[PDB]
RNA sequence: CGAGGUCCCGCGUACAAGACGCGGUCGAUAGACUCGGGGUGUGCGCGUCGAGGUAACGAGACGUUAAGCCCACGAGCACUAACAGACCAA
RNA sequence: GACACUAAGUUCGGCAUCAAUAUGGUGACCUCCCGGGAGCGGGGGACCACCAGGUUGCCUAAGGAGGGGUGAACCGGCCCAGGUCGGAAACGGAGCAGGUCAAAACUCCCGUGCUGAUCAGUAGUGU
């Protein structure tokens, strides 16, 4: 069974989603989609997501840009990882 | 350091009109060359404005130039009057 | 007690201030410590290498340039060890003489 | 210490130095050696100077100016106002190695220029003489076949010359020569 | 530009400043167990060595944008510097990989 | 490898959801160090996916 | 063992390449500048006039102006560039 | 008037500037010994280069044993830090860097020899 999370994008461009917008980027499969993305998300890191955007692509993967409640937020949630 | 009148513009009539402009250029820079053992060419874009100021066609038949050779290995520099 | 011999010393090479000790014309090519030894212990002598100590006048470093031979003449109570070998002088001769010979050199 | 007078042949030399030393006109030809006398200065204290007059004949004006350089307070470089028109090249080039070798001295003789024969009429202003001679050092710098003039990319100038250079007027025929005699005081 | 003179002056700037060196583990911010042990003795006579290797070499070479290439394209200059330092050619050719290494990171400094 | 068919087979029901979800556990941190260039030593985050398909698989033949 | 020649440089009475011819400071070979000789047809600006229009404004006319602009020719003129130097040769 | 030729003048480079010797040095190289456990200590011959001031050849139109410089990565000589080598040590050796120099070499500037070029245009003679 493929599992939904695959590992965090980090980028310069996720590191300002991160911290500007708040947002976790992550690789995820291609056909999770979003829901999948944003229940996923929730039950590992243990917090509120807001919104999910994919896209695939190209790597071969699908990336999602996951956003969360201002609370959850953020930077804090990948600090420990 | 001395001022130098060029003709050899006057040479440029053997090419035909709508370049005569570039050839202009050409004969400054071999007069400067010869004259002036002495002396590389380098034209300070007063000269080359001078010469392309009625367009390429309508160069003048003479121009008046201010050149200047430092001694060693044998430059020049040289600009409009 | 026993005696010094440097390669230098056989070095047909090395000029006299270079520490050459015979004539260039009983001078070799280039002698190695080892050598010496070989053809000392080779007659009756008494001797060991030194494989690592360096000649003071020997600027270069390299192995084929250095070490050192000694080889005991007389003897403690003072009878040479072999009547042909008074000197040193008389050695380094010898030893200039048989090299060449080495079935190593003449390869 | 000695004044030296130098200048083209007929520029007037040595008549200035009769008129210095006697008030007097008197007759002349070319000169072909150097002469020298004593002359008072007409200030308070009335200090001695050696007036000494150089032949201003081509093959002998730097043979006397080397001679003497070293030993000159100051320099007065003669010229003819009248001919001046027809002269100026000749005159710009003696001048310029005047300057050249008074610069190179340890200490620089003061340097006037006397633009004299002022009573004929065609005699051009000492003023309209150091405009041409400048314009003409100018370009001397450049064609003359280490001491230089002035600076090399601004136009020559006396004011950027490392030594004292004055114009005056004046006329050897009594004469008047009362301006030459105030600057004569003034560097004795 | 890092040069063979430079590297040979920082190796005089950082001996000076070892002994000095007991005011230097009074102070915070450099982690656990900061300068200990023991390896300062060891790796000053190191720095001395190579300082000495250098004393060999002349203007040319110490003053050089690329001290290594001088030494690349004339390789006799390396015998003379290693006979003069009583050190072997191969110490010579180390001490050369060691400043371009040097050299390099202090570029991308 | 660390890990044998017959000790998966030994393990209780309830041994082999512990055993899974630790598993998962190692394989989330790998991936993390992996993002984050993970230490390591690729010849245990592949042993992490076989290991979690054998338990899933004996979970399949035994009911559970 | 140096007569001449090639290259070179500045140009053509020559010319598709090549060739040919001339000159190279003992110089007028080419350019610049000035003048001569030529082509157009009177410049910008300003002044007066101008049908008129309160005025603003105003096509245009005259004067300054044989002007202005221009030249692939000639002359004067070494100012600039023909430097520097190479090579072949019984 | 104008040109030539000899003598000759100015100037910047113009061109050019021996040979063989004694004595004492410095250096290099070779060759014999004595002493010594090494680094070495000690002593005799030979050759070459150069230097100091000193002769003479019968030597050239001139030719002085003049005064600087540079000394090269090493590749001239000295003094040689460090390091290196021999040594238990004392020391000694090879020696880079650095410094240095009557005495490797190479170069200038000086009187004297040739010698380009320059400027003068005088002295005579000739056409």
């Amino acid at each position: 069974q493929y599992q939904i999370l695959k590992y965090p994008l980090t980028t310069e461009s996720a590191m300002k989603k991160i911290e500007d917008n708040n947002t976790l980027v992550f690789i995820v499969d291609l056909k999770a989609d979003k829901k999948k993305i944003k229940a996923a998300v929730k039950k590992m890191y243990d917090i509120q997501a807001k919104k999910v955007n994919t896209l695939i692509r190209p790597d071969g993967k699908k990336k999602a840009y996951v956003k969360l409640t201002p609370d959850y937020d953020a930077l804090d949630v990948a600090n420990k990882i | 350091t001395r001022e130098y009148t060029v003709n050899l513009h006057k040479r440029l009539h053997g090419c035909t009109f709508k370049k005569k402009a570039p050839n202009a250029i050409k004969e400054i820079r071999k007069f400067a060359q010869k004259a002036m053992g002495t002396n590389d060419v380098r034209i300070d874009v007063k000269l080359n404005k001078h010469i392309w100021s009625s367009g390429i066609r309508s160069v003048p038949r003479r121009v008046r130039v201010r050149i200047a050779r430092k001694r060693n290995d044998e430059e020049d520099a040289k600009e409009e009057l | 007690r026993f005696i010094c011999i440097y390669p230098a010393y056989l070095n047909n090479k090395k000029t006299i201030a270079e520490g050459r000790r015979i004539p260039i014309s009983k001078a070799v090519e280039n002698p190695t410590a080892t050598e010496i030894q070989d053809v000392c212990s080779a007659v009756g002598l008494n001797v060991f290498l030194e494989k690592n100590k360096m000649y003071s006048r020997e600027w270069n470093r390299d192995v084929q340039y250095r070490g050192r031979v000694r080889v005991q003449l007389k003897q403690e109570d003072g009878s040479l060890c072999l009547v042909q070998f008074p000197s040193r002088k008389s050695v380094m001769l010898y030893a200039a003489e048989m090299i060449p010979k080495l079935k190593t050199r003449t390869q | 210490r000695a004044v030296l007078f130098v200048g083209l042949c007929d520029s007037g030399k040595t008549l200035l130095f009769v008129r210095l030393l006697t008030g007097q006109y008197r007759d002349t030809q070319t000169s072909i050696t150097d002469s020298s006398a004593i002359y008072k200065v007409n200030n308070n204290r009335g200090n001695s100077l050696t007036l000494i007059d150089l032949p201003g004949h081509e093959s002998l004006r730097f043979q006397l100016l080397d001679r003497f350089k070293s030993s000159a307070r100051a320099v007065v470089f003669v010229v003819d106002s009248a001919a001046f028109q027809r002269e100026v090249k000749d005159v710009a080039e003696f001048l310029y190695q005047v300057l050249i070798d008074s610069m190179a001295l340890k200490n620089s003789p003061s340097l006037l220029i006397a633009c004299n024969k002022q009573d004929i009429a065609m005699a051009k202003s000492a003023k309209l003489i150091q405009q041409q001679l400048e314009k003409e050092l100018n370009t001397l710098r450049v064609t003359r076949s280490p001491a230089q003039l002035g600076k090399k990319g601004k136009e020559f100038e006396f004011s950027q010359l490392p030594l004292k250079v004055e114009f005056l007027e004046c006329s050897a025929k009594s004469a008047d020569i009362q301006d030459l005699e105030k600057w004569l005081a003034k560097i004795a | 530009q890092f040069t063979l003179r430079d590297m040979y002056e920082q190796f005089q700037n950082i001996m000076k400043m070892g002994p000095f060196s007991q005011i230097l583990g009074m102070i915070p911010g450099f982690g656990t167990d900061f300068m200990s042990k023991g390896n300062e003795q060891e790796s000053m006579a190191r720095l001395k060595k190579l300082m000495t290797i250098m004393d060999s070499m002349n203007d040319q070479e110490l003053d050089s944008t690329d001290g290594a290439k001088v030494f690349s394209k004339q390789p006799g200059r390396i015998q003379r510097v290693a006979r003069g330092s009583g050190v072997s050619t191969r110490d010579v050719q180390e001490l050369l990989t060691q400043y371009t290494k040097f050299a390099q990171m202090v570029k991308k400094m | 490898g660390k890990v044998k068919a017959g000790e998966l087979w030994n393990k209780s029901k309830d041994d082999l959801t512990k055993q899974l979800a630790e598993l998962k556990t190692e394989l989330g941190q790998l991936r993390i160090q992996k993002v984050a260039s993970s230490g390591s030593k690729l010849n245990r985050i592949h042993d992490i996916r076989k290991s979690i398909a054998r338990v899933l698989t004996v979970i399949n033949a035994k009911q559970r």
